[PDB]
């Protein structure tokens, strides 16, 4: 979902 | 495999509080007290506000994408709250290598002792390396929609492929790889010195805690990689399939024990502050009635 | 003989000591009050003194 | 604001950067208390380590690092009020004749009262007992029982390597450490033990310093 | 010639107390419960002194209340300007540890003293510019412990071989001799009229002496630690005496008694300087709890507290006219409250 | 207490000339170095200023650039290279020392002085410049500024130099009222931050000479026409 994205944290 | 599902959250929330309230009974200690304030304990007060802008910035980020399902920012946000976690993330790295680095020098060389402006030049420059190196993760990054579906905000752009592949090693080689092997030399020469003084009478209680921190300075680095090597691996992992998301368990399961062991560092060095030295363990004690 | 020496020595310097004038508790107390309230005007300590002397 | 006035800052600014020059070369040495009675070799350590007014100052430099030796030359023997001065020092060299068992309980009293002192409990006391040649002959060749009775249920440590006089001493410093060594009146080996134990002390600072005891 | 001299001096001890338990009226603590006090006092901190190096260990004024010279633990004389904040004398001791440290009243001639038994009088009006050794009094076998200028050509000195003296500048030699005491003195304070001066001694023993002869008149025996500090009154008729047992002691010249006692139970430190204001109202102290504490010399209550230090308080002085209150710690720290 | 110079003489317009000044007597580390001329038949002008160890160094408006000031500690030299000279530098130059601090007299000793020869500003207008007066009398001279020298900090810069026929000036009051060291109380000083006054009590054989005035209130140092008593 959404949490598969993210900039190293 | 539900119920521990259930309970990560908990210990998610219990590690972010406690780390809360180190980071703000350290910045308690460090304003509201003129006892704690040398040369030596600026690099501590720089750790502990770089702790609670990482708590204030990707906690609340984290907490938005695993309860929300768009991202609840526009571009403006898109632009700087990652530049200002990955710049949070490396001046912390930067700030625990310059206090391995301090401690190397006063433990190995103790009769090698102006200092304060040293200190602080220090610290401004590893400021300015930890937001420098954050410029690149604002240019490609963009909101953009991820393969019913939805938009997210990402850090690379879905037509190229290798740029994510080199930037994932040119993040886990200056944050990680180098930090991480100094830092293991250092706590190495560190317990190798508190031994060769100690082992090969009036030094039978002071040989035994010398020991003891030269014990705790070598978990130093199995706790670091315990907290450090989760959240790398993950993001190299990301980094090779970023257009072909994983929503299975693994995945899932996978960043939930990187994210809950890479906000651990707001806890580790308050516990080994108050576990090891003893001038913030009365500090610690009596502002437990004050907040 | 320097035993002697230093206890006829204490002796004198204590009836020496023995004989001076003492007045009673009022008197001085009533000096040191008139004075304090003598004195006050002009002590920058005790009243505010606003930034045109500081 | 006048010409005057930058004049007075700029000879307030030159001050100002010599007396951190002066505190530069101040902190890059070692400061360290001599004390000890008329019967201890306190002048024989004085004369060994060359490598009216109630102060003498010494200065040596071994293992590039120099300490400043501050013994009392013409004060009283009480040590209550003028202790104060000498705190935050490195260490305070105390020597004691272990030779005379007569002057020993003194001795003893003297070193527990300035191991337990108000302002020294932050302060390393370093236990020299000098004389160790005459020592020796008073033992080899009078007796220990007449003055200490608890000579005779102590024996040596099995767990040594080659004893009464330095368990005496450790049993008050241990109830900041105490470094008991064993010197003689020719022996140079008190250039170096400073180094072997100061390098030590300071490496303690360096624990509270830094937040690592 | 044992017994008699001594029962003699039990009974002129006895006729002493029971003299002063007579003449002891009424009490100044009760008697002031009708006077109006000042309340809480509120001292800032007007401007900071930085630059030293070693712990501060003595300071003192001169006529005007600009320049404030203090004394370091490195051998190091400094004088500051309080006004512009700035520095102006710096003189280099030959003795490291110091611990007293005067003005002339007439702004031209400082001292010092302490471990090394000799009192270095320096003059600041030379010709040569720098500052150069002027006077080395020498002769003592004891620390000196404080030091006043009682004119441009003579000083009273008080060291540790528990004898006080009183030197001349011109001469170089002993002058005056006062009679020794039991303990060592510690502190000294000098009188406006320049005439009487009270010392207390290591011991419960605070002793007046004369600056004509070398004869005591007044002896006070009342008390239970150390004193450590001591202050003459701005009229010269009272003094306070402070000790380890954190509770000062005012007593008068003119009945021979204690007045006032300064006590309270949350303070079980040393006491290291005493000083009165200009009208003495505002009793400063010392105190070993990193803070420094501002009496009611007639209500004996709490009505200043100064926690800007942070580490022992070692010494404290308001100027003659009262401006401000200058305080130095260990911290080598130079505070202006006012 | 002695300042010795030298490098005096006749020298053509257009070259260079290095004046030197040898200090006996004092720190000179520790002192600001003032470089002063005095035209012939006319007043004194200050020409240099520099504090101790080079740190601030100013010039005169009308040599500001052309001349250089420098100064050796570890022998107490002061050096002074002045290039292309005028028709006007022509005159007698005079070092002097000054510390600068509470309780200080500045501009109290002079130098020697050497004459040379070749081939905005607080002005002090003094409007008395020829008193007889024969000695044993009271006199006053006064002096008027363009500018009030009473600055906020309470301290009022007046300086007055006595200087006798083939004798440097020397400086009797250093600031308003505040009597300087080797100087009779015979001299005081009075008047408001615009009109000042000096008044002496009785002239000596020894009390004859002009009475230059200087203020310090800004980096320009300009001094007066010259008040002289004559006999």
């Amino acid at each position: 979902n959404l949490w598969a994205t993210g900039h190293f944290m | 495999e539900l119920v521990i599902r259930c309970v990560i959250p908990s210990l998610y929330l219990l590690i972010i509080t406690v780390g809360l309230l180190g980071n703000i009974m350290l910045v308690k200690i460090f304003i509201t007290n003129s006892a704690m304030r040398s040369v030596p304990n600026i690099f501590i007060s720089n750790l502990a506000a770089g702790d609670l802008l990482l708590l204030l910035t990707c906690v609340p980020v984290d907490a938005s994408r695993y309860f929300f399902d768009e991202w609840m920012f526009g571009k403006v946000g898109c632009k700087l709250i990652p530049v200002i976690q990955l710049t949070s993330v490396g001046v912390s790295v930067f700030t625990q290598t310059a206090l391995s680095a301090d401690r190397y020098r006063a433990i190995v060389n103790p009769m090698d002792m102006g200092a304060l402006l040293r200190t602080c030049v220090k610290a401004m420059g590893i400021w300015v390396v930890s937001v420098l190196l954050a410029v690149p993760e604002a240019v490609f990054s963009e909101v953009a929609r991820i393969s019913s579906s939805f938009t997210a905000c990402i850090p690379y752009p879905q037509t190229d492929e290798l740029h994510p592949k080199i930037h994932s090693v040119l993040i886990f080689l200056v944050y990680f790889l180098i930090p991480l092997a100094i830092i293991s030399i250092y706590y190495y020469h560190i317990a190798k010195t508190l031994i060769k003084s100690a082992h090969n009478e009036h030094t039978k209680k002071q040989m035994e805690t010398r020991k003891r921190l030269a014990k705790i300075v070598l978990v130093f680095v199995g706790c670091f990689i315990f907290c450090w090597f989760p959240n790398h691996i993950l993001y190299m992992y990301r980094s090779f399939n970023y257009n072909e998301i994983d929503p299975s368990l693994g995945h899932m399961i996978v960043t939930l024990v990187a994210r809950v062991l890479s906000f651990g560092n707001s806890c580790v060095n308050p516990f080994a502050l108050y576990l090891l030295s003893e001038s913030f363990r009365r500090h610690f004690n009596s502002q437990l009635c004050c907040g | 003989t320097a035993s002697i020496a230093q206890a006829r020595k204490l002796v004198e310097q204590l009836k020496m000591e023995a004989n001076i004038d003492r007045i009673k508790v009022s008197k001085a107390a009533a000096d040191l009050m008139a004075y304090c309230e003598a004195h006050a005007k002009e002590d920058p300590l005790l009243t505010p003194v606003p930034a045109s002397e500081n | 604001l006048s010409a005057e006035d930058k004049a007075a800052v700029e000879r307030s600014k030159m001050i100002e950067k010599q007396l951190q020059k002066d505190k530069q070369v101040y902190r890059r040495t070692l400061r360290l208390l001599l004390l000890g009675a008329d019967n201890s070799g306190k002048s024989t350590i004085v004369k060994q380590m060359r490598i009216t007014s109630g102060i003498f100052e010494t200065k040596f430099q071994v293992d590039k690092v120099n300490f400043h030796m501050f013994d009392v030359g013409a004060q009283r023997d009480e040590r209550r009020k003028w202790i104060q001065c000498f705190n935050d020092v490195t260490a305070i060299i105390f020597v004691v004749d272990s030779s005379d068992y007569n002057r020993l309980q003194e001795a003893l009293n003297d070193f527990k009262s300035i191991w337990n002192n108000r302002w020294l409990r932050t302060i390393s006391v370093i236990l020299f007992l000098n004389k160790q040649d005459l020592l020796a002959e008073k033992v080899l060749a009078s007796k220990i029982e007449d003055y200490f009775p608890e000579f005779a249920r102590y024996t040596t440590p099995e767990d040594a390597t080659p004893y009464f006089i330095r368990k005496e001493f450790v049993d008050i410093s241990t109830a900041h450490i105490c470094y008991p060594h064993f010197t003689c009146s020719v022996d140079t080996e008190n250039a170096r033990r400073i180094f072997n134990d100061c390098k030590d002390i300071i490496l303690q600072m360096n624990l509270r310093e830094y937040n690592l005891v | 010639e044992l017994d008699q001299l001594r029962q003699e001096a039990e009974q002129l001890k006895n006729q002493i107390r029971d003299a002063r338990k007579a003449c002891a009226d009424a009490t100044l603590s009760q008697i002031t419960n009708n006077i109006d006090p000042v309340g809480r006092i509120q001292m800032r901190t007007r401007r900071t002194l930085r630059g030293h190096l070693a712990k501060i260990y003595a300071m003192h004024w001169g006529t005007d209340s600009r320049l404030l010279v203090s004394a370091s633990q490195d051998g190091k004389l400094i004088i500051w300007d309080s006004y512009t904040t700035n520095k102006v004398h710096a003189i280099p001791l030959r003795s490291s540890w110091v611990m007293t440290c005067a003005y002339a009243p007439s702004g031209n001639y400082v001292a010092c003293g302490g471990l090394d038994n000799i009192c270095s009088i320096y003059n600041l009006k030379t010709r040569e510019g720098n500052v150069r050794v002027s006077r080395e009094l020498a002769g003592h076998t004891g620390y000196l412990s404080c030091c006043r200028f009682l004119d441009d050509n003579q000083i009273v000195t008080s060291s540790g071989d528990t004898t006080c003296a009183l030197w001349d500048i011109e001469t170089g030699q002993q002058t005056t001799t006062f009679t020794g005491h039991t303990g060592d003195v510690m502190s000294l304070s000098l009188a406006p009229d320049t005439r009487l001066f009270v010392s207390g001694a290591c011991d419960a023993s605070a002793k007046l002496w004369d600056v004509r002869e070398g004869m005591c008149r007044q002896t006070f025996t009342g008390h239970e630690s150390d004193i450590n500090a001591i202050c003459f009154f701005p009229n010269g008729n009272a003094f306070a005496t402070g000790s380890d047992d954190a509770t000062c002691r005012l007593f008068d010249l003119r009945a021979d008694q204690e007045l006032m006692t300064y006590s309270h139970d949350n303070i079980i430190c040393g006491i290291t300087s005493v000083s009165f204001s200009k009208s003495g109202r505002l009793l400063l102290a010392g105190y070993d709890d990193f803070n420094c504490n501002v009496w009611d010399a007639l209500k004996a209550d709490r009505a200043g507290v100064l926690a800007g230090h942070d580490n022992r308080v070692s010494c404290l002085g308001v100027t003659d006219d009262g401006m401000a209150v200058a305080t130095g710690s260990w911290d080598s720290f130079l505070k202006i409250w006012n | 207490v002695q300042l010795v110079e030298s490098g005096g003489g006749l020298v053509q317009p257009g070259g260079s000339r290095k004046l030197s000044c040898s200090a006996s007597g004092f720190a000179f580390s520790s002192f600001g170095m003032h470089w002063v001329r005095q035209a012939p038949e006319k007043g004194l002008e200050w020409v240099a200023y520099i504090s101790s160890g080079s740190g601030t160094i100013y010039y005169a408006d009308t040599v500001k650039g052309r001349f250089t000031i420098s100064r050796d500690d570890p022998k107490n030299t002061l050096f002074l290279q002045m290039t292309s000279l005028r028709s006007e530098d022509t005159a007698m130059y005079y070092c002097v020392r000054s510390i600068y601090y509470y309780g200080s007299s500045p501009f109290d000793f002079w130098g020697q002085g050497t004459t040379l020869t070749v081939s905005a500003d607080i002005v002090m207008t003094q409007a008395t410049s020829s008193v007889p007066v024969t000695p044993g009398e009271s006199v006053s001279i006064s002096c008027r500024s363009s500018k009030s020298l009473l600055h906020s900090n309470g301290n009022t810069y007046l300086y007055w130099f006595l200087q006798r026929p083939g004798q440097s000036p020397q400086l009797l009051i250093y600031r308003m009222s505040n009597l300087a060291s080797g100087v009779p109380d015979r001299f005081s000083g009075s008047g408001s931050g615009t009109a000042f006054t000096l008044t002496i009590s009785r002239l000596e054989a020894e009390d004859v000479g002009v009475y230059y005035c200087m203020q310090h209130l800004e980096y320009p140092l300009t001094f007066g026409a010259g008040t002289k008593l004559e006999l």
